[PDB]
RNA sequence: AUGCGA
């Protein structure tokens, strides 16, 4: 259960993740992942699947891996050819995308699930509800924003960058490659040119570091609280650094640094402050 | 750089004498309880090990 | 939390430049570096003191209890 | 810690006269070893050094 | 941590070959004729066959492994101190790995060169039931590092489809690692009870 | 000029504050999946997701042993108690005692108070008396539910940053999170089977339920419109049978499938035949395991000649459980089982789109069992769906509103059984069990 | 190469019905046509009886107010359709086996 | 009706009992009064082969490719 | 019966005309059926592209749709009757339904074409070049 | 091997030396020649029509070619004969008996194999047989109405997996891995150490090892065992290449062959230990 | 041996587990104890 | 117990 999927892309961030015992278990979304509370336009959607040449229910009578079913949310509405199945998914996402079809919410989930030797079962299983986990990538036939699922995401060719974008083949293009990184991630700066592990000690240090919980801590009485007074907003930072506002709370600060052993007390995990620079107020906390 | 706030620092402790068990009159336990570390089984066999039986006992 | 005193690195006191290098930004339109060229911080110790300031006393200062509100 | 969760304790706090002091006229804050780096492979905090350098400048 | 610009030329050079491995591999152990087209509707089905087998899919990924592991051995001993920017009696990094203070030539070719090609639990990257190791991948995607090869180093960063591997190899890394030592204790308590 | 730093933009915003809109859109929208989720908890479709729940729970009905001296058996007088409404109220504070004119009471005094953060719970309860006799209409209290705070139901859900500052608070106070007795705590998320779809599962517990059971099996979790979840396994048995899995009462049990197609919808044999093969009429290994299904059903209830009898049996055999005996045939409570159990996420009256799926979820459960299809992975994020903390909230009030009633029937059971004293029109009687009842479930 | 329409029958006539595969029904069986006026639209129900069984039919309300049958005659020779507007019913028959019960309960 | 090896009854579409084990003329519809063992009398076969998949094997494996 | 008030008695039928231009086994006339969403009303047609056989592209209002054929499930060229799209048949407005034949063979017959008007859509192509910008 | 000295390894084998004459080739032949054969194995194909008053079922299995299986796994169509007529009828009849209690050309030479087939088997009515190669094995197969139903693929299959052409008992596979830092060796995928007693012109007896500690202990005696757990444990460090002194695991293992046994260590170990205390102080 | 988390007997004592002769007799606190972070010295 | 240094 703890092995890290590629499912996750777009929406749990591959580095969120305790170490210890909870590590795959206590995943963490992406910055960008959002989360359907509500259900829409269910009503409409058999109206103009009618339309795309389903077959009503009733009257299809057959049913088989042989055949494409169109289902809603567990209500299945038809059958299709599975060639249709794909010309529905196409023509359906181009009506997603384009502002023409009100039956038709952008964030509906499109499953579709091709025919495949002992693949997939095939259907094209929409989903609407709530709970869902969806996420924005950029859709190339209109060049504009499409929600996309985790469903539907396993069968979809997304390009991470516009120039990797190969011919007849991605669909849709990663907004920002930050899309699939939570915050924390984003809010390391070049983690992208550590070892991962050290990238989630660096989860643990922000999520475990002493910084600025308020200004209002005249105002609460919590069994324990600390402020750094002496608080600074990192030269370097990812630009969703004020995106998400941390400069709100600063939780550290820049630091003039030597890499050099020297003192003989530099070694392993022991690093040296200047004196005079704590007397200054180096890292003062309360 | 950031302060992390485990200041393990504070996580010292010293005991020479404190409160004991009634059930045991052995050392109680926590740094906030002037509790006593436990020298676990681990630890037992080890100093056996090093043949020390009167650090032992 | 306010200005500090002095740049922990270097020594020089910083606490003086604070208002006109924010007003050298305001009433200068300066740019940082610029700024904080005319105002001395000739080093990157005392360039990044005032640089990387965040004097989030103003976002403390408005929960004063002791002013009717 | 740094950004780069490369987190160390402080073992002393060294006197500013026996730092070491830069031809700039400066002697560091915090002082980490490079032998660390070599295992965590964290070159994201050497970019980090020459990038807060840079920007500061 | 630098290489000189022939050392970069070597590497560059080098990490172009790996473009034919990968399908080369994939037609071999597929047991399928030389330059098989990577559209090949056969490859495709034959492909799928060795999706749909756990068994065959790990030779598969044994396979490919050590062809490209080969080229990453061969990028090393190519590129090495034979391309730093500058050498031993200065370059630190080759003294602490050359040394042992810290590190290994491992650690300093993954900075210096590449992360090459991650494994989990033994084989290399897991394929999605669609045939894709990434959503950026097309179905049975021949290339290395779709299969997970990184070609990307430290020094030069990594690309993000690159980084959703060595992520996996982190944290498979930090699950071993945190269950190991709770295999250990009831070894050695169990028969340390009986030897005291 | 990538990451510039914003200086006399910060400024300007920590020494005036926003009077009209955070910034920080993200900082906001992060949390927003969790507000969303305790919002719809109050509004939406036709007053939000509660007053559905209080839809699904339906009836607690209660027979005085109507004695009448059919008249002395067929009803000591029904008394069907049920909830229309569920309200929810921003917190106010009463002083000293109630005649007094009450104050919104916001977060910082829970924290400063270091208590919880409590709205009083009220519900329309509708007092059903004899099938309609008398109807009877009481807004009752249910304690103080702890409010979620930036909710559609806490003061601060439409505060503009320079208001909440004025009530002393972090000037983009996210919320999202409850204060009870002072201390913030948050309902954590869960990652739950993705709702109302059939996953093909390859399960040992599938072989350990016993003998002839298969590894092969099928779960779709129905998901009904209030979002209180039911479970749906089949199992396919090592001799062909194929059994349908459901848990009430967390216990489970095992009905033939065949009894449930029966039970949905009057059809011949030849109608589920045609249901599942369709023009796949080459499946002799599909042909021969529904034979063996068909026929061995055939065989056990040569006498369950019709649907109607299957619901006698159904509704008989847990009539004893449902607790609807004392007032319902053995049709009603079988049919009232069906809407309760299969594919609840297809609603009442779907039964028939309730059959054609369970017929789609038996051909994809033959579909695994000869290896045609693929199984899936309820582990690969592809397969699942997030259970908000909010919608476990609504879960549990629905739950703890159905309790709540059967603590009425328990006080009208233990009145009856000990007294008969009172008739169910006694205005006394309401208050007086409301009166005997604990009924704060906000606590 | 097209088959062109010569003429269009609008009205009720024809009807088309889904049942399970094998359906022969008596030599004789007839099929009582209903119709349903509701403001601008017809929903029609078929009812016939047998002497076992009695047959009802309905159409599926969510697809027939979504999706319209239309059926023709083609003739290779006239090249023309006789047009009919058929209601599809999926139709299922109950005995008078399926009309028999125990007592409420026990 | 008859299919495979079940045949339905032809008024109801029950697969009524098998003429292989009636003890009469033809058979009768629990559901229905269709006769059975006396109308059509079948020939019940099946052609069951085996699913290419109890017997995995090298020599399979070379005939696998 | 004649059960939910909101359904009316039938009034007014039509003769089926099975032979006026039919043959014993002689005239290969044909039925079609063809689906047709709501949206569309038949009527406003003139002519039927159903001849195409597959190339049953069709054009509605000027729109652009396209017209897929099946060739089984109801008129599988396989088993005796493969289909139950039962043909009800009329006479006269005083007659109930009929089961289709064409002689007295207890036979429900079958639907020579069946037809599915199907929504096409634009769908159009991505601009590789503008795009996939470096 | 020390927690739980389970006499039933996860991956029991037995290393044979093979002696110097003996050539790869013949090795290799040898290889072949001890490995099992289950009739499954040898299987290409299995087409059942059951047709029904008697319910019949006409089992064709069409077979790979003679030469094939007899090339992969060294067996012929008379083996298949033997064991068809003699196993794989005899003990599907029994399976389907086990089902009924659940419930409740052709020349004479042939004609006499098929009439004595049925003389031996309830159940069996022809037998027709692919003599000129053996790729396939027809048999009509007769029973009552009463019979109702059963699934005959997945019944033929189970028979198939469970016949065996050539089995040494407990023994799987023999293999013939390269040679390395050592003699030439076959190992083994199982442990009978009675069976390759009758292999000696291949193997020198004296030098067969195996990972089995129990197998050696039950055959060897306690020296053996003593020596084959304080070489497998040294080949266990060996794989992580750890050096260990070896007076440490010599003396492991005599304490866990303290009794002249493989006295695990648990709890059962521990009991016959003096100390009661010692007991008490465990589990 | 009875007939729901019951307050434990003798013999969900000292056994079990961890217990008293495990957590209490073969391990146990002591006087005399400091527990620190430890800081490196080469001038020690 | 949970979390934690790890
Ligand atoms: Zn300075
Ligand atoms: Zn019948």
């Amino acid at each position: 259960v703890r092995k890290l999927l590629p499912e996750s892309w777009g929406f749990l961030c591959p580095v969120h993740t305790p170490d210890g015992s909870p590590c795959g278990l206590l995943n963490h979304f992406a910055h960008k992942c959002r989360i359907s509370t509500q259900q829409s336009d269910v009503s409409r959607i058999p109206s103009i699947l009618y339309s795309l040449g389903v077959a009503p229910a009733s009257h299809t009578f057959a049913a088989g891996p042989s055949l494409c079913c169109v289902q809603i949310d567990g209500k299945i509405i038809g059958w299709v050819s599975h060639e249709q199945g794909k010309i529905i998914a196409d023509t359906l996402r181009y009506w997603k995308v384009e502002g023409k079809t009100p039956g038709l919410p952008i964030d509906l989930e499109i499953g579709y699930v091709p025919p495949s030797t002992r693949g997939q079962y095939p259907g094209l299983y929409l989903f609407g509800g709530h709970s869902r986990m969806l996420r924005p990538v950029r859709y190339l036939p209109l060049d504009k924003e499409d929600i996309v699922g985790p469903f539907e995401q396993v069968y979809m060719n997304i390009a991470v960058t516009p120039q990797e974008i190969q011919n007849n083949v991605h669909t849709h293009v990663e907004f920002t490659p930050t899309n699939i990184l939570s915050i924390l991630a984003n809010l390391t700066p070049f983690s992208d040119f550590n070892q991962s592990p050290r990238n989630m000690y660096q989860c643990q240090m922000g999520k475990q570091t002493m910084g600025t919980p308020g200004v209002a801590l005249c105002h609460r009485s919590d069994n324990k609280l600390y402020r750094l007074q002496t608080g600074q907003t990192p030269i370097v930072k990812a630009n969703l650094y004020d995106d998400y506002g941390m400069d709100n709370f600063p939780n550290g600060f820049n630091a003039v640094v030597a890499v050099i052993s020297y003192t003989g007390y530099d070694m392993d995990d022991a690093m040296i402050i200047n004196k005079s620079a704590d007397e200054r107020g180096f890292g003062y906390g309360t | 750089y950031q302060r992390l706030r485990h200041m393990v620092n504070d996580k010292f402790q010293v005991r020479s004498t404190g409160p004991v068990n009634s059930l045991t009159m052995q050392p109680v336990k926590g740094r906030k309880r002037h509790g006593g570390i436990r020298v676990g089984e681990m630890e037992r066999d080890a100093l056996i090990g090093h043949g020390t039986s009167f650090l032992l006992q | 939390m306010i200005v500090p005193v002095r740049c922990f690195s270097c020594g020089k006191v910083v606490g003086d430049k604070w208002e006109s290098y924010l007003n050298l930004l305001q009433e200068d339109e300066l740019d940082e570096g610029t700024a904080l060229s005319r105002l001395g911080l000739k080093r990157y110790c005392c360039r990044r003191m005032i640089l990387t300031h965040v004097d989030l006393i103003e976002k403390f200062l408005r929960y004063n209890p002791l002013e009717k509100r | 810690s740094s950004r780069h969760g490369q987190k160390g304790v402080c073992s002393r706090k060294w006197p500013t006269i026996d730092m070491p002091f830069s031809e700039t006229g400066i002697q560091p804050d915090i002082i980490i070893n490079p032998h660390a780096f070599p295992s965590r492979m964290t070159i994201g905090m050497f970019v980090e050094s020459l990038a807060g350098k840079a920007g500061a400048l | 941590l630098r290489l000189t610009a022939e050392g970069n030329k070597w590497r560059t050079d080098i990490l172009k070959t790996s473009v034919d491995t990968g399908r080369e591999a994939a037609a071999e152990v597929t047991n399928l004729d030389k330059d098989t087209p990577a559209d090949d509707p056969e490859l495709l089905k034959r492909l799928q066959e060795i999706l749909r087998d756990n068994n065959k899919s790990g030779i598969l990924d044994a396979v490919t492994s050590s062809k490209v592991n080969a080229i990453t051995s061969q990028v090393v001993s190519k590129c090495v101190p034979d391309g730093t920017m500058k050498k031993f009696p200065c370059n630190s990094m080759q003294a602490m790995a050359l040394s042992g203070a810290k590190g290994s030539n491992v650690n300093v070719s993954q900075i210096m060169c590449l992360l090459g090609q991650q494994a989990l639990e033994g084989r290399r990257v897991p394929v999605m039931v669609s045939g894709k190791t990434l959503p950026s991948f097309k179905p049975y995607e021949t290339d290395a590092m779709a299969g997970g090869y990184v070609k990307g180093r430290f020094y030069s960063g990594i690309k993000p489809q690159e980084y959703y591997f060595h992520c996996m190899a982190g944290r498979e890394g930090l699950i071993d690692t945190a269950v190991k030592t709770s295999r250990s204790g009831y070894l050695q308590r169990c028969l340390t009870k009986q030897l005291e | 000029r990538t990451a510039d730093f914003r200086t006399l933009e910060r400024e300007s915003r920590f020494i005036n504050p926003p009077k009209d809109k955070s910034a920080f859109p993200l900082l906001q929208e992060a949390v927003q999946p969790h507000i969303g989720s305790f919002n719809a908890l109050t509004e939406g479709p036709d007053g939000g997701l509660l007053n559905l729940g209080v839809k699904d729970i339906g009836e607690k009905v209660i027979f005085d042993g109507k004695p009448l001296n059919s008249n002395s058996g067929y009803l000591g007088n029904k008394l069907s108690v049920s909830v229309e409404q569920v309200s929810i109220a921003k917190p106010m504070s009463n002083d000293g005692v109630s005649s007094a004119v009450e104050r919104k009471v916001y977060p910082s005094e829970s924290r400063q108070r270091l208590t919880s953060y409590r709205g009083k719970l009220l519900l329309k309860l509708k007092w059903s008396v004899n099938n309609g006799e008398e109807n009877l209409f009481e807004v009752r209290d249910c304690g103080g539910l702890p409010v979620m705070l930036q909710s559609n139901r806490c003061h601060l859900n439409k505060m503009s940053p320079y208001e909440l500052v004025q009530h002393k608070e972090e000037s983009d106070e996210i919320g999202g999170y409850f204060i009870v007795n002072g201390i913030e705590k948050l309902i954590r998320m869960l990652i739950v089977q993705r709702r109302n779809h059939p996953m093909a599962i390859i399960r040992p517990s599938f072989a350990n339920r016993g003998a002839s059971y298969s590894h092969y099996g099928i779960q779709i979790r129905s998901v009904r419109p209030d979002q209180t979840s039911q479970t749906n396994v089949l199992h396919y048995l090592n001799d062909g049978q194929v059994t349908f899995r459901f848990s009430w009462r967390k216990n489970e049990y095992l009905v033939p499938v065949v009894m449930i197609l029966k039970a949905l919808c009057h059809t011949s044999d030849r109608e589920i035949f045609d249901g599942i093969i369709g023009n796949d009429v080459k499946d002799s290994f599909l042909t021969d395991r529904l034979e063996l299904l068909l026929r061995g059903f055939k065989k056990r209830y040569p006498h369950l000649q019709n649907r109607t009898q299957v619901l006698q049996y159904l509704g008989d055999k847990f009539r004893v459980v449902f607790q609807a005996s004392p007032d319902q045939s053995d049709l009603e409570v079988g049919q009232e089982v069906l809407d309760r159990i299969v594919l609840v996420h297809l609603g009442k009256d779907g039964s028939q789109d309730k059959f054609r799926m369970l017929l789609f979820m038996i051909r994809k459960l033959y579909s695994l069992v000869a290896g045609e299809c693929s199984p899936d992975n309820p582990d690969a994020t592809q397969h699942q769906e997030v259970l908000l903390g909010g919608f476990l909230y609504g879960m549990i009030l629905k739950e703890k509103i159905d309790e709540y009633l059967q603590n009425i029937i328990a006080q009208v059971r233990m009145d009856i059984n000990r007294g008969m004293a009172i008739n169910f029109k006694d205005k006394r009687y309401m208050s007086r069990v409301l009166m005997r009842v604990n009924e704060n479930i906000g606590s | 190469s097209e088959i062109e329409i010569e003429s269009v029958q609008d009205q009720p006539s024809v009807a088309v019905g889904s049942f399970f595969k094998g359906f022969r029904a008596p030599s004789d069986t007839t099929f009582d046509l209903y119709k349903k006026k509701k403001s601008e639209k017809d929903e029609f129900v078929l009812h016939g009886e047998n002497e076992r069984l009695e047959y009802e039919g309905y159409t599926d309300s969510s697809s027939q107010a979504s999706n319209q049958y239309v059926v023709g005659l083609f003739n290779p020779e006239k090249k023309s359709i006789q047009l009919y507007k058929a209601p599809v019913l999926v139709s299922k028959v109950v005995s008078k086996s399926s009309k028999n019960l125990r007592g409420p309960k026990i | 009706s008859v299919v495979g090896s079940l045949i339905f009854c032809l008024d109801c579409g029950d697969l009524l009992e098998n003429p292989n084990a009636v003890l009469g003329s033809n058979v009768e519809c629990s559901q229905c009064k269709a006769i059975y063992p006396k109308s059509q009398f079948s020939n019940l076969k099946v052609v069951t082969t085996t699913a290419d998949d109890a017997f995995p094997s090298s020599l399979r494996a070379k005939k696998s490719v | 019966f004649s059960i939910p008030d909101g359904f009316k008695k039938c009034k007014h039928l039509k003769n089926f005309p099975l032979n006026g231009d039919n043959k014993k086994k002689a005239k290969q006339q044909q039925v079609w059926l063809i689906k047709f969403p709501s949206n569309v009303d038949i009527s406003k047609l003139k002519s039927l592209p159903v001849d195409f056989e597959s190339s049953t592209t069709m054009t509605i209002d000027k729109h652009d749709y396209k017209i897929m054929d099946d060739t089984d499930i109801e008129s599988s060229l396989t088993q005796d009757n493969l289909s139950n799209m039962t043909l009800l048949v009329p006479s006269e407005s005083k007659e109930s339904l009929k089961i289709a034949s064409t002689a007295k063979d207890n036979a429900p017959l079958q639907f020579d074409k069946v037809f599915s008007v199907s929504e096409t859509a634009k769908i159009p192509a991505i601009d590789y070049s503008k795009v996939r910008v470096p | 091997i020390v927690m739980t000295a389970s006499a039933a390894i996860k991956t029991p084998q037995m290393t044979l030396p093979i002696w110097n004459d003996v050539s790869d080739e013949q090795a290799d032949t040898f290889c072949k020649s001890i490995s099992k054969v289950l009739l499954s194995e040898v299987i290409d194909k299995v087409i059942v029509t059951e047709t029904t008053a008697a319910r019949s079922y006409v089992i064709h299995m069409r077979f790979f070619d003679n030469n094939e299986y007899s090339e992969e796994y060294d067996v012929s169509k008379e083996e298949l004969q033997n064991v068809i007529s003699n196993q794989f009828i005899h003990l599907l009849e029994a399976a389907i008996v086990k089902e009924i209690k659940k419930q409740k050309n052709m020349n004479k030479v042939q004609r006499d194999r098929q009439s004595a087939i049925i003389s031996h088997h309830r159940f069996i009515t022809k037998y027709n047989f692919d003599d000129e190669s053996g790729k396939w094995c027809e048999f009509k197969l007769e029973l009552a109405a009463d019979t109702e139903k059963l699934l005959m693929v997945n019944i033929v299959e189970e028979i198939c997996r469970k016949s065996i052409i050539r089995q040494i008992p407990h023994i799987d596979r023999c293999v013939h891995p390269e040679p390395e830092n050592g003699k030439r060796v076959l190992v083994t995928e199982g442990v009978n150490f009675q069976a390759m007693w009758d292999q000696e012109a291949f193997i020198d007896v004296d030098g067969i090892t195996s990972n089995d500690v129990a197998a050696v202990l039950k055959t060897y005696g306690v020296e053996a065992a003593r020596n084959t757990i304080v070489n497998e444990i040294n080949n266990v460090f060996s794989r992580y290449a750890i050096s260990v002194s070896f007076r440490h695991l010599d003396l492991i293992a005599d304490m866990m062959t303290r009794q002249g046994t493989y006295l695990a260590f648990n709890r059962q170990g521990m009991e016959t230990s003096t100390s009661s205390f010692m007991k008490m102080s465990y589990e | 041996k009875a007939q729901k988390v019951p307050i434990p007997g003798v013999k969900q004592a000292l056994e079990k587990k961890e217990g008293l002769f495990r957590k209490h007799m073969m391990g146990k606190r002591v006087n005399y104890a400091a527990r620190s972070v430890i800081s490196p010295d080469p001038n020690i």
